[PDB]
DNA sequence: CTGTGGATAACCGTATTACC
DNA sequence: GGTAATACGGTTATCCACAG
């Protein structure tokens, strides 16, 4: 798949499973750079998020991780998105395992989710579950 | 000269975090170089060459030099760099002629200190290529070295540090006169300033403290600390003592002038500060390995003392900016607990990122 | 317990003149 | 404390499958 919201898709055997049968599970993970700031404090910058994830809800569910200290590290969480980009800056404290914070974020927030294929369509008036082949075929014969 | 033990256990000296370790060694040598220049013998040139090696020259200081694993800065074996490099090369030029020697694979010499060419002045250069036998990634990252040189330059004032990169013909050159003042200026040059830069220095019971601080229109505070020019990545007593004096002297000012008692932070919303103190050996204790956290219980009051004094006086400087900070604080408390209250439950406003009454528009 | 997207169905604050 | 008629705003609960 090529999501309009970008990101990273993990799970080729399952993309295959889903193109074979119509059903599969795949992981979808946000794009991130790490940003070394003045002084010496690192800062995670998220720049693509998973398909159909509410950005506000997300930013909020991260500040919700901060103020509940569900993990330590997060000094500030701040949506810097604008006209020419999508930028969420998660700024960390001095001395805070950045790898730890990132992984806990992927695990416990929607910074990373699952996409489940379930490809049903109406093919001759009845629903059918289809892989890539009856879809492409069906297309072709239509044309 | 070179040292077998570091090769046998490089992490223990450098921490081959690769190539974060690779950069740890460059810190070592160049800090040693700086140190040796501070010893009276006033500029260090760091050069990332095009062939990938690192030259580091200054203008029996020689083995006084190349023996690092010394995070000083505080203005048959031995030496970890020569020991951790497929090739090192020490050229001294002291008295009308230049002596040189090179060392290969691990520290083994390969030529004698002989003379080659006569130089008309003095100085010493060490150039070296690390090895991808012990190192994964031997790429010297220009921006990292640039950064460390920079902060190294805030800290020690009587020295200047250059850094040129033959790979991509560029070169910075750091020299800071105002010092720790100029540090915190650099911490808040990306941001929007509020108050100007505060600065107090001190000396007591063996401790010499120097603390500069100023406000941006931000949320997270930025407070970096140094015992003896090495950093305290995780702070401790000296820091807590500085923090014990800002909320102490302000609450006190709060009760008098600003009427008004307030939390720990609230007064540190958007406060960046640079803390560098000097502890004597007899008072200097850390934590369970790694100088990352100061433990010295005497440093908590001596910092608290020095800063709280100065800050009490220079709080009678102006009142325009004093009542104002005490106003912003009282604001911060309110905003803070407005989260605590909202949380316990478990408004159409779309609020501006940076709190600053002076500039914000509703 | 939350959100997804195509369907169902409602709901009520304000202004303005005018008169008991 | 009420309604008249043409205007300005916005909001909620349900079904259905399928995920943690
Ligand atoms: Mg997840
Ligand atoms: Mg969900």
């Amino acid at each position: 798949p090529d999501f309009p919201t970008g990101a990273i898709i993990q799970g080729r055997d399952e993309i295959k499973k889903a193109y074979e049968t119509g059903k599969g599970r795949v992981v979808v993970r946000s794009k991130t750079e790490i940003e070394k700031l003045k002084g010496g404090k690192e800062q995670i910058v998220i720049t693509e998020i998973p398909y159909e994830i509410n950005k506000a809800n997300l930013v909020k569910k991260i500040d919700d991780v901060r103020v509940n200290n569900k993990v330590a590290g997060i000094a500030e969480v701040r949506d810097e998105s604008d006209r020419d980009g999508l930028r969420i800056a998660i700024e960390l404290k001095k001395d805070a395992n950045t790898e730890l914070v990132l992984n806990y974020l992927f695990k416990y927030t929607d910074l990373q989710i699952n996409y489940n294929f379930n490809m049903v369509a109406i093919d001759n008036f009845t629903p059918r579950q289809v892989g890539i082949v009856p879809i492409l075929s069906s297309y072709i014969a239509h044309r | 000269e070179g040292l077998d033990a570091v090769r046998k256990r490089p992490g223990m000296y450098i921490g081959s975090t690769d190539g974060a370790g690779l950069h740890h060694l460059v810190w070592e040598i160049v800090d040693n170089a700086v140190d040796e220049a501070l010893s009276g013998f006033d500029r260090i040139d760091v050069t990332i060459n095009k062939d990938g090696s690192l030259t580091v020259q200054d203008h029996t200081v020689e083995v006084i030099f190349t023996i690092l694993h010394a995070g000083g800065k505080f203005g048959v074996g031995s030496s970890v760099v020569n020991a951790l490099s497929s090739w090192l090369e020490v050229e001294i030029t002291r008295d009308g002629a230049v002596y040189k020697q090179r060392f290969e694979n691990g520290g083994k010499p390969v030529t004698t200190l002989k003379k080659i060419g006569t130089a008309p002045k003095t100085g010493t250069k060490v150039t070296f290529m690390p090895d991808a036998t012990i190192f994964s990634t031997t790429d010297f990252k220009y921006n990292t070295i640039s950064e460390r040189l920079n902060e190294s330059a805030f800290l020690l004032k009587n020295v200047t540090l250059s850094l040129t990169d033959k790979r991509t013909d560029e070169a910075i050159e750091f020299h800071y006169e105002n010092g720790v003042q100029d540090f915190v200026s650099y911490l808040n040059e990306d941001k929007e300033i509020l108050t100007p830069v505060l600065y107090f220095e001190g000396e007591d019971n063996g401790f010499q403290v120097e603390v500069a601080l100023q406000y941006n229109d931000g949320f997270s505070d930025n407070i970096l600390s140094f015992v003896n020019n090495v950093r305290t990545k995780d702070g401790g007593t000296h820091e807590t003592g500085l923090k014990s004096a800002i909320t102490k002297v302000m609450n006190d000012y709060a009760r008098k002038t600003g009427l008004l008692n307030l939390e720990g932070s609230d007064y540190r919303e958007g406060l960046a500060a640079v803390l560098s103190i000097l502890v004597p050996e007899e008072h200097l204790q850390f934590e369970g390995q790694t100088k990352d956290k100061l433990g010295s219980p005497l440093a908590r009051p001596v910092v608290d003392g020095i800063v709280a004094d100065k800050l009490t006086f220079f709080l009678m400087e102006n009142g325009e900016l004093a009542s104002n900070l005490i106003r912003k604080a009282i604001k911060a408390r309110d905003a803070r607990e407005a989260a605590r209250k909202a949380r316990d439950e478990s408004g159409k406003l779309t609020p501006a990122q940076s709190k600053n009454p002076a500039k914000n528009e509703l």
